[PDB]
């Protein structure tokens, strides 16, 4: 899985 | 980077269930999350869904947000349509860029919640006004500098 | 059980090939656990994602339309996320939204702040002109402003007429 780019480090 | 199309305009009658799409034009819909959020005239948007089908608390049971493979859609469902509803709609997704559909504009009380929905209606004026004056500000000013020149 | 909001500042009128920070301030969550972001809007053209800031603040993001024109940075020790806009254009007229993300999407937006840039139109030609000339310019300038404030006033006043009445009785 992959996170929306600049939310790849919410907690 | 893919691009998500969504119908300009949509008009239901009230009490109907109305289907808001929202297709993909490269790569597969239920490859990333897609998200939709609601925008009333004049105020911010604000989540309806999100993760492809979750509500928000605050957010009723008739928005209900789904994944359409076979059409490489989403679609944003509303049942029971009410006049509260007309608004426009935005789905979301993204890969390596973030990427937002052209929008939806769907089209179909006490005294105190009356008073406050007129009131509301003044900063949403004074917002365009203000907009119209910065924007003949920039043609006025030529003038003006010419003038003290 | 505290209500996110985040607050714009800055904006409004500016010329291009100029500069303008934008200023969000955020309240209601541990602001250094979330990434932030801007989003432009416009009547005709939606939504467009502009850029965006991981929660760490040391990754940034941004959309082809402001590639290497715009810096997006945070102060985490103040809540507060900035949009620096630099080489403005005509085309950078816009709503301008921040907005906080949660892993996938959105999750909260701000009030959006009015960003009006000047055309880069050459007025030279104002030079041969005199005093009067560039008076009655003036002139006739002021009225197709007046046009389009009544005409907003009117769009406001049919809407307003309803819940007038509906309050009426
Ligand atoms: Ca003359
Ligand atoms: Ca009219």
């Amino acid at each position: 899985g992959v996170a929306m780019p600049g939310a790849e480090d919410d907690v | 980077q893919f691009v998500l199309t969504q119908p300009n305009s949509v008009s239901t009658n009230l009490g109907s269930t109305v289907k808001l799409s929202c297709k993909r034009s490269t790569g597969n819909i239920g490859s990333n999350y897609v998200n939709w959020y609601q925008q009333h005239e004049g105020r911010s948007p604000t989540t309806m869904i999100y993760r492809d089908d979750k509500r928000p608390d605050g957010v009723p049971d008739r928005f209900s947000g789904s994944i359409d493979r076979s059409s490489n859609s989403a679609l944003l469902t509303i049942n029971n349509v009410q006049t509260e509803d007309e608004a426009d709609y935005f789905c979301h997704s993204y890969s390596s860029g973030i990427v937002f559909g052209g929008g939806t504009k769907l089209t179909v009380w006490t005294v105190e919640d009356l008073q406050k929905r007129l009131l509301a209606l003044d900063p949403m004026m004074e917002q365009e006004i203000e907009e119209i004056r910065q924007k003949y500000q920039c043609k006025r000013q030529p003038i003006l500098d010419a003038i003290e020149a | 059980m505290k209500e996110v909001q985040l607050v714009e500042s800055g904006g409004g009128l500016v010329q291009p090939g100029r500069s303008l920070k934008l200023s969000c301030a955020a309240s209601g969550f541990t602001f250094s656990n979330y990434g932030m972001a801007w989003v432009r809007q416009t009547p005709t053209k939606g939504l467009e994602w502009i850029a965006s800031i991981s929660a760490g603040g040391d990754k940034t993001y941004y959309g082809d339309s402001v590639k290497g024109r715009f810096s997006i940075s945070r102060d985490n020790a103040k809540t507060t996320h900035y949009l620096q806009m630099d080489s403005l254009r005509s085309e950078d007229t816009a709503t301008y939204y921040c907005a906080k993300t949660s892993r996938v999407y959105f999750d909260y937006w701000g009030q959006g702040v009015m960003v009006t840039v000047c055309s880069g139109s050459d007025y030279e030609f104002l030079k041969s002109w005199t005093v009067e000339d560039l008076q009655k310019r003036l002139l006739a300038l002021d009225p197709m402003m007046e046009q389009e404030i009544e005409e907003i006033r009117q769009k406001y006043q049919s809407k307003r007429q309803p819940i007038l009445d509906a309050i009426e009785a």
